């Protein structure tokens, strides 16, 4: 427009692939009224039941493996190997006067921190005062 | 880039998925030698600066003189 | 003095998570207040 | 009890190390002085902040006025004049008319930076390296004599203790990227084995 | 000192025990980690050196001298592809640190692998960095004498950093190389954009004045007194 | 305005609460009854 | 009892005994948490984000400020940044308020005849003589002012 | 090329940016983002003003929790190791709960049980039966001082974290630490429990926010956009979103995805000690410098800046706001502060969108975060 | 918790094998950590009792049987396997 008003003259992709601009940009700035809906009760109750059953299995495992005989008060066999063999799994009754877990000891372990996925850090761009 | 100026193919292996670089051994060696020699120069310059009641105590007093 | 030092970082609880309990019965972990109360609603 | 010039120099050098709140340490150098006397000597003569310079005419006027407004209260007058008290009292009166051994101990103590158990620790390190070099040289003699004794590894302080030569102790390999490292891997292996043969034969 | 391989093993055991004890008692001393890795480089055992650098990164991945030491250590022993993987990882975890990008660029430039230098600049600039990266990219392409590449960069540059000093950089580049037609078109595009985007209030009034002032002076130096004088009339009509 | 009587101004209530106004045994949630 | 003993005999002792905060450990844990609080605040507000040596320097200034408060010496470090000065004075005032509260409470226990440790009595004597001299110094200075 | 394209466009001439410049996707250009940001208008919110000041704590007020059921009272923990329960209507002291030997750092009242949970710098986690005002359970196993507790909205479960850099989930009844979440590289400042996966959100001194799958014991997402320690966090009560803050940098996140929603206009606000989100889409941020900032949640627009004034005898550094909550109706803000007071703020009923518009909407393009 | 890794040559040819599981009953020969012990006999009246000597994660790391430490595909020892490859 503006330039027309003047008179005429007389005289490769693998580099840093985990990093993308779509992750730095906030999604809601171009649309304030974007909805971020709460989960419905059909989601809440389902995952609540799933999580409750899992947590109660962990409580049961902690209780049942303790040495207190009263712990069971509050506690709420087949395999196929190499596709050919049917295995009947039993667990014979332990001598109650022997230690319940023969291999169990207090031993320290340094766990390996293995991780295949690199995580980006996503920042943006007078010293005598400090 | 100034220092670099004064002195003067790609394939993917299907069986590993890994890139290969066909770069010249002369430039690889020269990059390694440049890093070694610049490290030596920095290291020795800092030594010459170091050579100009105890070593730590006088370093603390010098730090206090810089503070003032 | 060098035995006598400040805490630079605290011990991470991730280390304790790396191995299993060893079955000591603590008195404070015995059963007690075994039923949860709930509100009117 | 008169203060010597050497005692004054010892006190200043001691306060450079110990500050103005550790007078029992200062007095442990000044053999004939107590901590009480040393704090007095500092605070009233040897502290460099004290102004012993001659009074201005304005200061003489100020001092005479304060001596009327706060009679005999010379520590208060002195704190207002920002000068020593005995100076103010003398001014008011004017206007109305073998020791080498102690220094040797002083230098020895003050230039000692290490402390006791650190000194014992460096002594222990010296003794440990002495025993190590004993084993090394004995092994070398026996090797020249043609009886090849192996070097004894250190004793494990606890049952799970580590020998750091047997394994790369907590190996964290670099995660494999897009570029093929194989050629320079075999080059590095060549370099390492060459170095090992070299140290075996050349030392 | 050391006359035999067994004696070297004894020395290495003692030093490794020392360094590992101190790093056990205080892992956060990054300098201690660095000089332990340096010790293992002195032993020519690059597997141990790499492992120590990796563990040090696991203690603190944000510490830039540790990254630079590891990259330089790989390059010093001619392990270029290890260094390439490492630098790619470095920028991948810390893309906003200029030093890592420059370290990758300068080593691939020293090996005259021009295409991936260009690719590195392309990937860097797409992530909206500061002006230093764009300036370095135009410097790269002029030192390769890839002129229309410079034009493409400045075309994208002005839509990453739209303040007027970017536009005047583009008109400077076109002007001092003598490309008068390109110079006129870029100046005209600048005044077009400030007019069409006026209601967004991107530029100061002094800044807009600086643009049209310089365009008028350039047209006068081109001996187009009519066009330059007219330009001020249209600008005054637009910006009273 | 603001004064030494009312540093926060006339519109603001300032309380200096030293004493518990309930017996300590008083419940904070009343026990349910059915 | 016997179960825990025999468990220790076979399984061994737990690696991760967490000591609780008893009254012998109270002051040390207070110091650790206060130190971490000061360090969190200052490392968050500093523009340059330089950490490793700066932290050990800053907390020495904190400890010196506490000594000055107990001595009733005016803590004033030339060239200290004003915001960091405010942070340090803030934490010194909170420690001071807790310290004086503990002095009050232990004095009340002593004068009642309640249970107090032998060392705690002379500790309280110490704190209270600090507080009395501090108050007498404030009185003398206000008379002069 | 751009210039030949520009010339043919000039011939044809005998928004503009999208015809001459060519991204692959429209928002890649900065001008399009600023255009679509500047066209929109933030919602108006009435200004806040101080209603009441309560004194009675002997140390700093470190945490607040409202009665989540009847809105009748609120509880505060302090550096003086006590907890005090306050009548919200009159501001008067109901009762004092004395059960900790160090600073009470966080308090949470359960909406499903008559239980108060409290945590302290003395490493203990304690549950109080509010039908008796007595401790009934202790939860043991934190190596260091505990900084926060959050009560799970649906499960009989609590989450707690502190300087030991882990979140431990406890079954309320058996007092077992069922799950320990590992991955933070430094002290954890805030923990929020959530009714669906991600069921725990946590913020740390390592500058990350983490979203957790509690059954896998793994992160769903790690959020690495913050520069400093993420000291403050809050859940939005009516949309599936969390806000979080550094120094000068408040951000909002969609929990279903772990995606950045909003950057707030939080420049030059200092350390943010506390966040609270209103059901009226007000976000409150409490500064360590004592500045109360109020923001529109969906826009990020800082509609008000308000100064704390300290109790007369305080130091200047005691102006810090330390903790906050909205009350249940969302018409009172409670703040606990370093001057040992509680301040109650109410939204001004005399104001209108014409009478008091607040700070003007003018997003600064120079601050490229928008 | 993963299933046991036992080869057919260990299990034999009987249609059914009874197996006894003992959680944390044994310490692994390779890594010293406790593991879930499995032990069985090839038939009821065979007099030798076969047990897992190594844990499942050591076995998958090496691709070997827990009961005889031969390769779980090729049925050869680790040294000979790695030499062949
Ligand atoms: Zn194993
Ligand atoms: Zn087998």
């Amino acid at each position: 427009m503006f330039s027309n008003r003047l008179p005429p003259p007389k005289h490769t992709d693998q580099i840093a692939k985990n990093v993308k601009l779509d992750d730095f940009i906030p999604k809601r700035q171009s649309n304030f009224e974007l909805s971020v809906p709460l989960p419905t009760k059909a989601e809440i109750q389902e995952c609540t039941a799933r999580t409750k059953s899992y947590i109660q299995r962990l409580v049961n495992a902690k209780l049942a493996n303790s040495n207190n005989r009263a712990s069971s008060r509050y506690v709420t066999a087949n395999l196929l190997l190499n596709n050919s063999h049917h295995i009947e799994v039993v667990s014979k009754q332990m001598d109650p006067l022997l230690p319940r877990f023969v291999g169990k000891k207090a031993r320290k372990v340094v766990a390996p921190t293995e991780n295949d996925e690199v995580v980006p850090v996503l920042h943006m761009d007078d010293p005598n005062e400090w | 880039l100034r220092n670099l100026a004064t002195q003067t193919k790609v394939q993917k292996d299907t069986k590993t998925g890994k890139i290969t670089i066909a770069d010249d051994d002369k430039l690889v060696n020269k990059l390694a030698v440049s890093l070694q020699s610049e490290s030596k120069k920095r290291y020795e310059a800092r030594k010459r600066q170091m050579q100009n009641i105890n070593d730590k105590n006088k370093q603390f007093n010098e730090k206090l003189s810089r503070e003032s | 003095t060098t035995s006598h030092r400040p805490q630079l970082e605290a011990r991470s609880g991730a280390k304790a998570a790396a191995y299993t309990p060893t079955g000591i019965e603590h008195a404070r972990l015995l059963p007690g207040h075994t039923t949860l109360k709930y509100r009117k609603f | 009890g008169v203060w010597t010039n050497v005692e004054d120099q010892i006190l200043k050098a001691a306060v450079q190390k110990y500050g103005t709140h550790q007078w029992s340490k200062v007095a442990s150098l000044l053999q004939k002085k107590t901590a009480r006397q040393s704090e007095l000597r500092w605070n009233e003569y040897l502290n460099p902040k004290l102004n012993f310079t001659e009074f201005s005419k304005e200061e003489d006027a100020q001092l005479l006025d304060l001596a009327r407004e706060l009679p005999n209260q010379w520590r208060t007058i002195a704190d207002m004049m920002a000068r020593p008290a005995q100076v103010c009292v003398e001014r008011y009166n004017r206007l109305l008319e073998e020791e080498k051994e102690m220094l040797a101990e002083a230098r020895a103590r003050l230039l000692n930076t290490q402390g006791k158990k650190a000194t014992r620790k460096i002594r222990e390190r010296m003794l440990e390296e002495s025993k190590r070099i004993a084993e090394l040289q004995k092994r070398r003699e026996l090797k020249q004599a043609g009886i090849n004794v192996a070097i004894k590894k250190p004793k494990k302080k606890y049952g799970t203790d580590i020998d750091y030569n047997e394994d790369i102790v907590y190996e964290q390999a670099p995660m494999p990227g897009i570029y093929d490292t194989s050629t320079e891997d075999r080059q590095i292996k060549k370099k390492f084995e060459q170095f090992e043969r070299k140290v075996n034969r050349k030392g | 000192d050391i006359l035999d391989l067994e004696e070297l093993r004894e020395y290495q055991r003692r030093k490794r025990t020392e360094y590992e004890g101190y790093l056990k008692r205080n892992r956060l001393d990054m300098g201690q980690w660095i000089r332990y890795a340096q010790f293992e480089i002195e032993q020519h055992d690059m597997r141990r050196a790499r492992s120590i650098f990796e563990r040090a990164l696991l203690v603190d991945s944000s510490f830039i001298p540790l990254w630079i030491r590891y990259i330089d250590a790989e390059l010093k022993v001619k392990c270029i592809n290890h260094a390439r993987n490492l630098m790619n990882r470095a920028i991948s975890t810390l893309p906003r640190v200029d030093k890592l990008w420059y370290k990758y660029l300068i080593v691939e430039e020293s090996l005259n692998n021009v295409e991936i230098v260009r690719s590195l600049y392309t990937k860097w600039c797409s992530l909206e960095p500061g002006v230093n990266a764009w300036n370095s990219f135009v410097d790269f392409e002029i030192r390769q004498k890839n002129w229309n590449g410079v034009r493409e960069i400045y075309s994208k540059y002005v839509m990453a950093h739209p303040q007027m000093q970017t536009w005047l950089k583009w008109v400077r580049f076109e002007n001092r190389h003598g490309n008068t037609e390109f110079t006129r078109s870029v100046y005209s595009l600048a005044i077009d954009t400030v007019a069409n985007l006026q209601n967004l209030q991107i530029w100061s009034d002094m800044e807009v004045a600086k643009l049209v002032n310089s365009f008028a002076h350039w047209e006068a130096a081109q001996q187009e007194y009519e066009r330059s004088s007219a330009l001020y009339q249209i600008a005054i009509e637009k910006w009273p | 305005g603001i004064s030494l009587e009312h540093p926060y101004g006339k519109e603001v209530e300032v309380l200096m609460e030293t004493k518990n106004t309930q017996s300590p045994q008083t419940p904070l949630v009343e026990p349910v009854t059915e | 009892y016997i179960g825990n003993l025999i468990t220790r005999q076979f399984e061994g002792r737990s690696n991760e005994i967490v000591k609780t905060t008893t009254k012998q450990r109270l002051d040390a844990y207070y110091d650790l948490e206060l130190r971490n609080s000061v360090m969190d605040d200052i490392l968050e507000m500093m523009p340059e984000s330089i950490r490793q040596k700066k932290a050990r320097t800053i907390l020495q200034h904190l400890s010196e400020a506490w000594r000055c408060w107990k001595a009733n010496i005016p803590w004033d470090v030339p060239g200290m940044p004003a915001p960091i000065k405010k942070i340090i004075e803030r934490y010194i005032k909170s420690k001071a308020d807790a310290w004086v509260s503990a002095a009050h409470y232990n004095r009340e226990r002593i004068k009642r005849g309640a249970h107090v440790e032998k060392t705690m009595v002379k500790k309280n004597l110490g704190r209270l003589t600090r507080l009395w001299i501090k108050n007498e110094q404030e009185r003398q200075r206000q008379i002069q002012k | 090329s751009l210039l030949m394209r520009y010339d043919t466009y000039r011939k044809e001439s005998s928004a503009f940016v999208n015809k001459i410049f060519q991204p692959e996707v429209a928002e890649e250009l900065i001008v399009n983002r600023y255009e679509k940001l500047l066209s929109q208008r933030p919602e108006w919110h009435a200004p806040w003003k101080l209603s009441r000041v309560i004194n009675g704590h002997l140390g700093w007020v470190r945490c607040v929790a409202i009665d989540p059921v009847d809105n009748e009272w609120f509880i505060t923990g302090s550096n003086d190791t006590t907890m005090k329960v306050w009548d919200l209507a009159t501001g008067k002291l109901k009762t004092t709960l004395a059960g900790h030997v160090m600073t009470v750092r966080d308090v949470a009242v359960s909406d499903r049980h008559p239980y108060l949970f409290s945590v302290s710098e003395d490493k203990t986690v304690k549950c109080w039966d509010l039908e008796k005002n007595q401790i009934i359970r202790d939860y043991y196993g934190h190596l260091s001082g505990v900084r926060t507790v959050s009560i799970h909205p649906t499960l009989d479960l609590i989450a707690t974290a502190g300087r030991d850099s882990v979140i431990k989930l406890w079954d309320m009844r058996t007092r077992i630490p069922v799950i320990t979440l590992v991955g933070h590289k430094g002290p954890i400042n805030q923990v929020q429990c959530t009714p669906v996966d991600p069921q725990v959100v946590s913020s740390s001194t390592d500058a990350t926010v983490r979203l957790w799958d509690v059954v896998a014991g793994k992160t769903m997402k790690v959020l690495t956009h913050h520069k400093r320690s993420v000291r403050a966090t809050a859940l939005h009560p009516k949309e599936f979103s969390v806000a979080s803050a550094c120094t000068d940098d408040i951000r909002s996140w969609g929990l279903a995805e772990g995606s950045l929603l909003t950057n707030f206009e939080s420049e030059k606000t200092g350390i943010i000690n506390t966040l609270s989100i209103n059901q009226d889409d007000v976000l409150f941020a409490g500064g360590d410098n004592g500045v109360l900032s109020f923001y529109d949640y969906k826009s990020g627009h800082k509609y008000q800046s308000l100064a704390t004034r300290e109790m007369v005898g305080s130091l200047e550094g005691e102006r810090s706001v330390l903790c906050s909550t909205f009350d249940k109706t969302g018409l009172r803000l409670i703040t606990g502060e370093a001057d040992k007071s509680i301040k109650i703020w109410k939204q001004d009923e005399t104001a209108t969108k014409e009478s008091e518009p607040g700070l003007a909407w003018n997003p600064n393009l120079s601050a490229k975060r928008f | 918790e993963p299933p046991p890794n036992i080869c057919e040559q260990c299990l034999g040819d009987e249609a059914n094998i009874r197996m006894t599981k003992i959680p944390q009953g044994s310490e692994c020969k390779i890594c010293t950590l406790p593991f879930t012990l499995y032990h069985f006999k090839t038939s009821k009246r065979s007099n030798n009792i076969i047990k897992t000597l190594i844990c499942v994660r050591c076995a998958t790391q090496r691709n070997i049987c827990q009961c005889c430490m031969l390769d779980s595909r090729w049925h050869i020892p680790i040294q000979l396997r790695d030499h062949l490859i």
